[PDB]
């Protein structure tokens, strides 16, 4: 046999999970499009160089999917960590002699 | 017209009737307005869901007899009702019947 | 010789891997605590994903199984209790 | 007085009936027990015994 | 508050060194065993054997330890296209052309090698035929998770701590 | 499940040392901490600790959200009462009694506050909710209402 | 249910031995595993396999209360959608013709076709003939087609461990059914010498 | 500077605001409930802003008037909107199926069904 | 995302969701004696959260039902005028609200670890439902398949030698 | 500053998290000192770097010179701080003087015998090893278990059995200190120690290497802030 987890822990990680995945797949296609659309903005009207329209373009669409993907990635970090706690002093109960 | 729904009436007040005194420590919850806004937040969730997510289909057979009437199996761990042993029986005799 | 590398050597366990020359070198690396740097390198892990599907279609090479928990959660969780106060 | 009495009433004979209606698994003697002790233990049908050379 | 500029960071976001038990919760038995066996390889190669740690290391090294290093100096060398950036007739500028090329080269190698670390390291890990073998020879278990992870953090704790006089250490 | 050893009856000297820790414990309870002498006293006195945390928690919370849900919702919320659908600035339309608004807004000024307070305490209250921690004194499997008695509290 | 190992009469084993020596379900009994098409052009040549996987089922398990479940249904079920597309072209001819009578024709397709050159009436004619039946095949082979994927994966599934018994809830007929001995004699009834 | 956005008062947000033109610049060709709403408005606000008597008296019997006329369009608005929710009401249980699947058990109380204490209520046993 | 992520109650966005009139059908094809001291807790801490909740939800319904009944009656705001009709009209929809509220399936932790438990008292809460409430199982089984859930009694089982007990919705493979 | 938190989250027990973030502490505190005091200067002495352009007037007519020295004073100060905070100071061990920063003998100390007694375990937990793991589920409480002998589930006898759970559990003894794991763990290391290798029997506890008030090392408090005397 070996150590079990939690199953509430399990359960909630799987919830979190799910939801991350799916928003970062949606997240990676919105930053693509927010990089998209900030360089053609850029290039349409903004006077610069393509080295600071395109820094700028890339900082868009990477802050337009951590926007659209904060919440599933927060809920799943918070989520991970207090499973993590949990484990950790589990086990450290465990293992100490 | 609306006398007689007072068993709906008495369930949600007779559910709240039950509980007892916070400070005589049976449980220590008072849990109503938190329950309120999480359960606010909630239907907001399951709203959004059963509009623009998954939802399971309804669709199940409609053309055989006493199909959902399920006999325990191993796929039901024989942890029913003691006396559906009967209906067990008349299930049975039902799909012999039917075949 | 790999070998030379792997032995368990007292002395080699408590020497300085990390010189002087390597602080500057690899100070970059302390940008993954922002959350944008790490937006900007899931969006081109992805991209780079996408292309290597395209052309896994070759033979020789295997795209993303998005099927693959393993996968899923390494991509997913890189970045997922980054603290740069630690170590 | 008589509200102050009522309510006292109302404290410890109604709400307190209403709690208790199912057969209990856990601790059932132990939870009406304590129904009853809040209702039977009333000063006004014990308290007589400390003064009771005045009768 | 600047902790990300002059402590170590590197090998926090590779290698496997962010895997915790919460991968663990969800992965089944066998994805455990890889998951482990990976993260215990990479980080405290101390508990193989030494053939199994040079096998292990032969092929990390073919598939993400090197192909990384190899990926980022391509995009260093991407960096130093013109590396006399601000030069003219009148005055070549060497400090400030080195200057320049000493941060931007380093800076595309780590974003290189970020780059092929996210696209290939998850795909080793579930994809490879020595680490799969590897990991169903050894089955180790949650207790030597564990144990390894405080190991890592430790051995990343004493990396920093050995370089830390690394111009003047008379010992006293 | 299993049992502990049990250890032998007490002697005097167990006795009064317990006696003494008991004596200490009920000398620390304040005047105003208002706790019947009961096997649960020690349980419903943490209780009553870790519900005055968060209710501490939740008052500056609420007193936050005042201070944030305002401006942010309920003052431009007063834009609403600016004009009225057809178009035409706000005016007084009496329910029963017919209140002389002589004053310059009043009338667009009541009605605003009337939609607004309630709207205000109710974004403040779930405000505070919303960000409050409870896990404080929650318990999932109600395991802290274990019985702690005062010679346990302290040692001798 | 579960039959009793005396009283199951391996039928499924009865029709696996009278099976060819080269039937794919006899590879299936070898181990050769089965996994769901998972390309879309491949799903696309796996939905007109409905049928023919379920009689085979139907052969195999001809009294498993689900397969006979199946089997109801999708009898039903395409009856259904037949009369409904063939009342639907009927209505649709009907209207067609008697609007056509008086003049009026719907413009949906060009007057004249490219190519053969023919007209918008007989093209409208053959469309609503034609399109109502894709229609219901289409969701036919949705419906039937995830719910047979998983009754053949169960079926490969029980071939590979070689299990030719009858599934748990297998309701034979009369003929095949053990007698139930009403005769119970009690026990002599005796004074308990404790 | 943040009170320049606490401390600060939107203008509009103290002074009575004016009219919304843009609401009374292109009206349909109509006498519906809409005008006729705005017409109302208008006067009521006039005369409860105005200091004149002979106007506010004239938009008065207006808005009698008015009032009049916004009944018979409310009228036919809670007449059809009524005469449609009922008929959508009748039309969805005529095609939703009821379910007819639930528990009986409330019906069935065998204890009073067949009287368990059968002639021991009709008087004790000695 | 709430700072209450420890709640029993609560529950995040893909959490097992049950509607509220399921789950007091699920409580009628269960019995105490079958189940453990532990699911005993979580079907009362449920039966709590629960109760509170269906007391609450006609409430969140009353916004929505008292806008759909104004605009019955038409464009015109009687307040205090038209109490008649908008409170007849009220009396009718704010049940039709409360019934799209309750046949609407919402999140909770303690929905998803009563159903979703590899102890006995979770294999026997979810063989009750598949065999007592064939729809109600039906349903849930289709929701726990997309959550990356795999039980002996899903009817979405690819390694299962038993045929499943009833009709398995169309999902991606 | 190193997020307890975040330690716990690794392997970690909430005392050597402690210990761990104090000596992360001590460094970056030590380096973070450095560059505010750093920082703090430029704040004051910019007008410094503008005075010399008389002894160096290479600062006025190349301003990147200029950037180039507020870079070198903010190491520099960098480095005093990490000098002042990482470094090891050696001092005595006295108690008129501990704590105060005049030695870093307390850092230096834990430092030492952190690294110096640190190693990985070297091998895996044998399954005696793990299953002692399993049943040691919240038995170490502070009221003793009361050990119970069946012999339809214990087997053996009485007198083996109990001397057995005594030294498994009730004497403290660790899994590793058992006879039958040592030569179960000297079996399956043998490639091991074929190599030369030694093998660890004990995982390492952070707990008996690393102390904050340094009682560990038998370091003496500071004086005037302990009431008690060590050693
Ligand atoms: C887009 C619209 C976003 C709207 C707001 C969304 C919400 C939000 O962000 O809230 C902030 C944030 C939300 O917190 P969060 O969402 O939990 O976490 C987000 C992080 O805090 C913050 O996220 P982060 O981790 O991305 O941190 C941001 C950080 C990101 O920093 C960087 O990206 C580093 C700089 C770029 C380096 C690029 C490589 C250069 C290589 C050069 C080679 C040569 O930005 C900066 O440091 C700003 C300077 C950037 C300079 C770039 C120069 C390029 C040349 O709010 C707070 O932290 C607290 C509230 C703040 C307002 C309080 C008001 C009080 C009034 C009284
Ligand atoms: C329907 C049937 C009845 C349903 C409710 C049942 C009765 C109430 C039950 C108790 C509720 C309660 O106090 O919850 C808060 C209570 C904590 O209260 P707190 O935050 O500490 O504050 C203490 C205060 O004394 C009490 O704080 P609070 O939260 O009770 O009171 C403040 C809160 C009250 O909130 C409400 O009243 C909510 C109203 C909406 C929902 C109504 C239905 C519920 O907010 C306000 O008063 C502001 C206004 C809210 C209404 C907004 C609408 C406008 C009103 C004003 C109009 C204009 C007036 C003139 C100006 O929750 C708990 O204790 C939860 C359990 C924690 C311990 C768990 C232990 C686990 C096991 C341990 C074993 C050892
Ligand atoms: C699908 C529906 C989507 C939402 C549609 C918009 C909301 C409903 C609506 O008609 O809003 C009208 C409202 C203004 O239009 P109006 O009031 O008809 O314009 C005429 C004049 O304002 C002059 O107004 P008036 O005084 O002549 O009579 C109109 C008044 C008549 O109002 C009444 O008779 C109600 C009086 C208070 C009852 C309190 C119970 O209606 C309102 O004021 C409607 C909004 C009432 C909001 C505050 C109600 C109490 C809230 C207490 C709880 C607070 C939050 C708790 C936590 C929630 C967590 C999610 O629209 C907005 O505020 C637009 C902004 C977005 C919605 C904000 C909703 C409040 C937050
Ligand atoms: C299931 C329920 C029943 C469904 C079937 C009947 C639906 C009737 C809908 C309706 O008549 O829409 C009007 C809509 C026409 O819009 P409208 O009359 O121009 O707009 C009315 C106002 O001008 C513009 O609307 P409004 O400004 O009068 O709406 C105000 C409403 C806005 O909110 C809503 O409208 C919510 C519901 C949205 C749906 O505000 C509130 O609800 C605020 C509540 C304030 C108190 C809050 C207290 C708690 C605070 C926390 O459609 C019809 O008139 C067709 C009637 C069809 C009858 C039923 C046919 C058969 C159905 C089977
Ligand atoms: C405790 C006090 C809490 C604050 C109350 C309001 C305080 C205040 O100064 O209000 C001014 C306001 C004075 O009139 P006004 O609104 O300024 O005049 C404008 C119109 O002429 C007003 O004419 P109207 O025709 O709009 O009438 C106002 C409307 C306003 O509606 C309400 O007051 C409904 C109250 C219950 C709402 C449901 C519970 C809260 C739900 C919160 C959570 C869900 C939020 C939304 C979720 C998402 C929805 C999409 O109320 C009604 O139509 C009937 C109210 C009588 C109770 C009906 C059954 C409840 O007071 C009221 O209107 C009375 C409010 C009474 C609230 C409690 C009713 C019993 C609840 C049980
Ligand atoms: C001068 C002008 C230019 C200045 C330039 C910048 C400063 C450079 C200084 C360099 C000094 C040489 C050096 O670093 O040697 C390293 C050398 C290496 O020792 P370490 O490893 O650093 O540790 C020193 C021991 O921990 C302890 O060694 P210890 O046993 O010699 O000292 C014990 C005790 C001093 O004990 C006594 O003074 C008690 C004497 C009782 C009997 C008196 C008999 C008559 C003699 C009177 C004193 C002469 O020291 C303290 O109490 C000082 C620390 C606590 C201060 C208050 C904190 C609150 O340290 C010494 O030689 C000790 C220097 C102690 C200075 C302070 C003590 C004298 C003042 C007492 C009153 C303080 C409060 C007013």
């Amino acid at each position: 046999r070996d150590f079990e987890y939690n199953n509430q822990d399990v359960n909630q990680l799987n919830g979190a999970f799910i939801s991350l995945v799916e928003d970062e797949k949606i997240g990676f296609w919105v930053g693509v499009g927010g990089f998209a659309y900030s360089q053609f903005i850029m290039r349409k009207f903004v006077k610069s160089t393509n080295i600071f329209a395109s820094v700028t373009s890339l900082f868009a669409g990477a802050a337009l999917a951590n926007l659209y993907t904060h919440q599933s990635r927060a809920s799943y970090a918070r989520v991970a960590a207090r499973a993590n706690r949990n484990a950790s002093l589990a086990l450290n109960k465990l293992m100490e002699y | 017209s609306w006398a007689y729904m007072y068993p709906w009436l008495k369930f949600i007040f007779r559910k709240y009737l039950d509980v007892p005194y916070y400070w005589f420590y049976l449980n220590g919850r008072e849990l109503g307005i938190r329950v309120f806004f999480t359960d606010l937040k909630l239907f907001f969730y399951g709203i959004t869901n059963r509009l623009f997510d998954f939802n399971p289909s309804s669709i199940k057979f409609e053309k055989y007899p006493f199909y959902y009437w399920i006999n325990s199996s191993q796929l039901t761990e024989f942890n029913q009702y003691r006396k559906f042993v009967i209906r067990d029986s008349i299930i049975y005799s039902l799909n012999n019947y039917i075949i | 010789d790999p070998f030379k590398k792997v032995e368990r050597d007292y002395h080699n366990e408590r020497s300085v891997h990390k010189h002087f020359a390597s602080y500057p070198l690899k100070f970059w690396w302390g940008l993954n605590k922002f959350e944008t740097i790490q937006g900007i390198h899931s969006i081109l892990g992805n991209a780079a994903d996408l292309v290597v599907s395209t052309l896994s279609f070759i033979p020789g090479v295997q795209g993303r199984n998005n099927a693959s928990y393993i996968e899923n959660s390494i991509r997913v969780t890189r970045f997922r209790g980054f603290d740069d106060k630690t170590q | 007085v008589c509200g102050i009495y009522v309510i006292h009433v109302i404290y410890n004979y109604m709400i307190p009936y209403y709690w208790v209606s199912t057969p209990l698994k856990n601790d059932e003697f132990t939870r009406l027990r304590m129904k009853d002790y809040i209702a039977s233990t009333v000063l006004e049908e014990v308290y007589g015994i400390s003064y009771a050379e005045w009768g | 508050v600047f902790e990300f500029l002059f402590y170590n960071q590197q090998h926090k976001t590779r290698n496997g060194y962010f895997i915790n038990h919460d991968n663990l919760m969800l992965a089944s038995l066998e994805e455990r065993k890889k998951l482990i066996f990976y993260f215990i390889a990479n980080q405290v190669p101390e508990k193989l054997d030494p053939v199994d740690r040079v096998k292990f290391n032969e092929e990390l090294s073919d598939n993400l330890s090197t192909k990384a290093r190899l990926i980022g100096s391509l995009t260093g060398l991407i960096g130093l296209v013109g590396f006399p950036y601000i030069s003219t007739r009148i005055y070549s500028r060497p400090v400030l052309n080195i200057g320049l090329s000493l941060l931007i080269c380093p800076f595309l190698y780590y974003v290189g090698n970020q780059l092929t670390y996210s696209v290939w390291e998850p795909k080793f890990i579930a994809n490879n035929n020595t680490v799969c073998e590897l990991s169903k020879k050894y089955n180790f278990t949650v207790f030597d998770f564990a144990q390894a992870k405080k190991e890592a953090h430790l051995k990343a704790l004493r990396t920093e701590l050995v370089s830390d006089n690394l111009l003047y250490s008379p010992g006293i | 499940g299993f049992e502990t050893v049990v250890p032998a009856p007490p002697t005097r000297d167990d006795e009064l040392r317990m006696i003494k820790a008991t004596e200490e414990q009920f000398l620390q309870q304040p005047r105003y901490k208002l706790y019947m002498n009961e096997a649960h006293r020690i349980a419903k006195m943490n209780h009553g600790d870790r519900h005055n945390n968060i209710r501490a928690h939740f008052w500056s919370n609420f007193a936050l959200g005042l201070l944030i849900t305002g401006p942010i919702f309920i003052i431009p919320f007063g834009k609403a009462f600016r004009n009225l659908r057809s178009g035409v600035p706000y005016y007084f339309r009496p329910k029963y009694v017919f209140t002389q608004k002589n004053q310059y807004n009043q009338d667009r000024n009541w009605g605003a506050m009337k939609k607004q307070i309630p709207l205000w305490l109710g974004l403040s209250t779930a405000y505070a909710y919303w960000f409050t921690d409870f896990s404080i004194n929650d318990d999932e499997w109600l395991e802290k209402g274990k019985v702690i008695y005062p010679h346990q509290t302290i040692k001798v | 249910e579960m039959i009793l190992p005396h009283n199951n009469r391996q039928l499924a084993r009865q029709y696996f031995d009278s099976l060819p020596e080269n039937d794919i379900n006899r590879k299936y009994y070898e181990g050769l595993k089965y996994e769901t098409p998972k390309t879309f052009f491949g799903r696309f040549l796996n939905q007109f396999n409905i049928d023919a996987k379920l009689d085979t089922l139907s052969k195999f398990y001809t009294y498993q209360k689900t397969i006979r479940a199946t089997q109801a249904e999708l009898q039903e079920d395409r009856k259904s959608y037949l009369t409904n597309s063939l009342l639907f072209t009927a209505v649709s001819w009907f209207s067609i013709y008697q609007f056509a009578r008086k003049g009026a024709v719907l413009p949906v397709l060009r007057e004249y076709g490219r190519y053969f050159g023919t007209h918008r009436l007989f093209r409208q004619y053959l469309h609503t003939l034609v399109l109502p039946l894709l229609y219901t095949e289409y969701a036919l082979n949705q419906k039937y087609y995830t719910h047979m994927e998983h009754l053949w994966t169960v079926h490969v599934n029980r071939l590979n461990q070689k299990i030719l018994e009858d599934p748990l809830y297998t309701f034979y007929p009369q003929e095949l059914n053990v007698p139930k001995h009403n005769i119970i004699v009690p026990t002599i009834f005796r004074d308990t010498p404790q | 500077m943040i009170w320049k956005y606490l401390q600060r008062t939107n203008r509009g947000n103290i002074i009575q605001a004016g009219l919304q033109h843009r609401k009374f610049e292109n009206l349909p060709f109509k006498q519906n409930f809409d005008n006729l709403t705005k017409a109302y408005d208008l006067r009521m606000w006039y005369i409860s802003n105005s200091p004149h008597e002979a106007k506010n008296l004239e938009y008065v019997n207006e808005l009698e008037a008015l009032h009049n006329e916004l009944n018979y369009q409310n009228s036919r608005q809670f007449l059809f909107r009524t005469v449609s929710f009922l008929l959508g009401w009748a039309l969805f249980y005529q095609f939703y199926e009821l379910p007819k699947t639930y528990d009986w058990q409330d019906t069935q109380e065998p204890k009073h069904q067949v009287p368990a204490y059968g002639d021991l209520e009709e008087g004790g046993d000695e | 995302m709430d700072n209450n992520y420890h709640f029993w109650g609560n529950g995040d966005r893909q959490d097992v969701s049950l509607s509220y009139e399921d789950y007091y059908s699920i409580l009628d094809c269960l019995l105490d004696e079958k189940l453990s001291p532990q699911g005993l807790m979580k079907f009362k801490n449920l039966h709590e959260v629960s109760m509170y909740g269906v007391s609450y939800v006609p409430l969140y319904c009353f916004p929505v039902a008292y806008g759909i009944s104004h605009m019955l009656t038409g464009k015109v705001r009687r307040g205090h005028s038209g109490y008649r009709n908008l409170f007849s009209l009220m009396s009718v929809v704010l049940p039709f609200t409360c019934w799209y509220a309750y046949t609407t399936p919402i999140p909770r932790r303690l929905y998803t670890e009563i159903i979703c438990s590899n102890n006995a008292d979770g294999a026997y809460v979810r063989n009750r439902i598949k065999q007592q409430k064939p729809g109600i199982w039906r349903k849930l089984s289709q929701q726990l398949y997309n959550k990356n859930f795999r039980f002996p009694e899903l009817n979405q089982d690819l390694t299962a030698t038993e045929f499943p007990l009833d009709y398995v919705a169309p999902h991606k493979f | 500053a190193a997020r307890v938190r975040t330690l716990i989250a690794a392997g970690f027990s909430k005392e050597e998290a402690e210990q761990v973030a104090w000596l992360q502490n001590h460094q970056v505190n030590g380096k973070i000192l450095g560059l505010f005091t750093g920082g703090f200067a430029l704040y004051c002495c910019n007008n410094y770097f503008h005075y010399f352009e008389r002894y160096f007037p290479r600062l006025r007519y190349q301003p990147f010179t200029k950037f180039l020295a507020q870079a070198a004073t903010v190491y520099f100060f960098f480095k005093i701080g990490d000098y002042y905070f990482t470094s090891r100071r050696y001092g005595s061990n006295d108690a008129r003087m501990n704590g105060l920063m005049y030695s870093n003998t307390y850092y230096s100390t834990n430092k030492e015998a952190l690294i110096q007694n640190f190693e990985p375990l070297n091998r895996k937990f044998t399954e005696e090893e793990v299953e002692q793991f399993l049943r040691n589920e919240g038995r170490s409480q502070e009221e003793k278990r009361n050990w119970i002998y069946n012999p339809h589930i214990h087997g053996s006898t009485e007198g083996e059995w109990k001397a057995d759970i005594h030294e498994k559990f009730d004497s403290g003894k660790a899994p590793w200190e058992r006879e039958h794991v040592k030569a179960k763990i000297l079996e399956t290391n043998k490639a091991k120690i074929d190599a030369g290798e030694e093998i660890q029997l004990k995982p390492f506890k952070t707990l008996n290497h690393l102390d904050k008030t340094g009682l560990l090392h038998r370091l003496h408090p500071f004086i005037w802030t302990n009431n008690w005397t060590l050693l």
